[PDB]
């Protein structure tokens, strides 16, 4: 019945240190629909985060995009944190500019 | 535009 | 070829926490254009593409009223299904609906869709003929008999063959600047050494629309499907999509590997290599 979310953390545009961009966290393939998604900056929750309207794929699994404007730098670590009924603990996926 | 609502299941 | 209109409804019961939440989203191809949320302070259909904003109040008001009535119908169906399956009154359940029309290059109907799922699995669907139903379990046979008696298939067929095709034709015309425009992927191959003896080759496709694409790695012309890590096509957040395909190669073999990119925006498929 239940499906665990697939998670991808990435930028809208190729990353450039000191250039404005968008940090995305795409959660997909999950069921049921209730999910908690946070974008982290050095382990802390980012306050201004927007998300797409709830939709689903041909196999009925849900998908959402969480995003915020950011300026990547050398010193800052970005990540996405996800909790869902299928996960025993929240899962953190780090932002790797090469993925 | 959406379809007018169905009968209950 | 060539276009589709689809609506995606999600109703979620929340026992002891009030009425079920109803959300609807509407799409033309890979472009979302409308939404409705029963949880919003003042639930109403809202525009989600620039090209639908020109519609008059009669359009928004008619649609808002359909969603509010559909949310009420879904509330009854959720109650009825809980009884069909002899389920507790306390657990949360989900009812999903997906319907719409696919049209060919001449704007004529190719296929109609009207499918339902309960708790993440197929429940009942309208067959290709748009005259008959397929129940996925004994509970759905109950709904099938109710819908056969109520001539539901004709009500769905009337929309799918008529209104559905006509609204899609109107939206395509209004939104052609985006809906018909090829947005070819921007592509490149990155190289990431893992050790002194192996490296990752990652083939990127960025900023493309429509979402459909094929990325493959070949070694001396042979498909590396089994050894390729392929991520799901993802939204960039600007109505374009991204995808990548990676392969782990022994150091020195890099130039024998080629990435093949197939997309509608491209005149001919691409063959790419790591360009050091």
């Amino acid at each position: 019945i239940q499906r665990t979310p697939k998670i991808q953390v990435y930028s809208r545009h190729p990353a450039e240190n000191g250039k404005s961009n968008f940090l995305n966290c795409y959660v997909s393939g999950f069921h049921p629909s209730d999910i908690e998604v946070d974008l982290l900056k050095n382990g802390e929750r980012i306050e201004k985060v927007e998300h797409s309207d709830l939709s689903f794929s041909k196999d009925w699994s849900f998908y959402l995009l969480y995003y915020t404007e950011f300026t990547p730098t050398e010193k800052d670590e970005y990540a996405c944190r996800v909790n869902h009924v299928t996960l025993s603990q929240p899962k953190i996926v780090k932002w790797d500019r090469d993925m | 535009s959406p379809i007018v609502p169905s009968f209950d299941m | 070829g060539s276009h589709s209109m689809r609506y995606f409804y999600t109703s979620v019961s929340r026992p002891g926490r009030g009425e079920p939440r109803f959300i609807s989203v509407g799409y033309v191809d890979d472009t979302q254009f409308v939404r409705f949320d029963s949880d919003a302070a003042s639930p109403r259909e809202e525009p989600r593409a620039p090209w639908i904003e020109q519609e008059g109040p009669e359009y928004w008001d008619r649609n808002t009223q359909i969603y509010k009535a559909q949310a009420q119908t879904d509330r009854e169906s959720l109650r009825n299904l809980r009884g069909y399956y002899n389920q507790s009154e306390a657990g949360s359940h989900t009812l999903q609906s997906m319907y719409g029309c696919d049209v060919g290059p001449d704007g004529r109907l190719l296929r109609g869709h009207d499918q339902y799922a309960y708790d993440g699995k197929d429940y009942i669907a309208l067959n290709e003929d748009l005259r008959s139903w397929t129940a996925a379990d004994t509970a759905a046979q109950i709904t099938q008999r109710k819908w056969e008696a109520a001539r539901e298939a004709e009500q769905r067929r009337a929309y799918l063959e008529g209104e559905c095709v006509e609204w899609l034709r109107r939206y395509l015309e209004n939104g052609k600047d985006k809906l018909e425009r090829a947005d070819p992927p921007k592509t490149h191959v990155t190289h990431h050494p893992i050790s002194d003896h192996e490296a990752t080759l990652r083939c990127w496709a960025l900023g493309f629309y429509p979402a459909e694409i094929t990325l493959t790695w070949q070694r001396d012309g042979e498909d590396q499907t089994q050894d390729t890590e392929l991520v799901e096509t993802r939204p960039a957040g600007d109505r374009t999509f991204q995808k990548w395909a990676a392969v782990v190669v022994p150091s020195g073999e890099e130039q024998r590997y080629t990435c093949h990119v197939q997309h509608e925006g491209l005149p001919k498929p691409l063959t790419l290599r790591w360009e050091p």
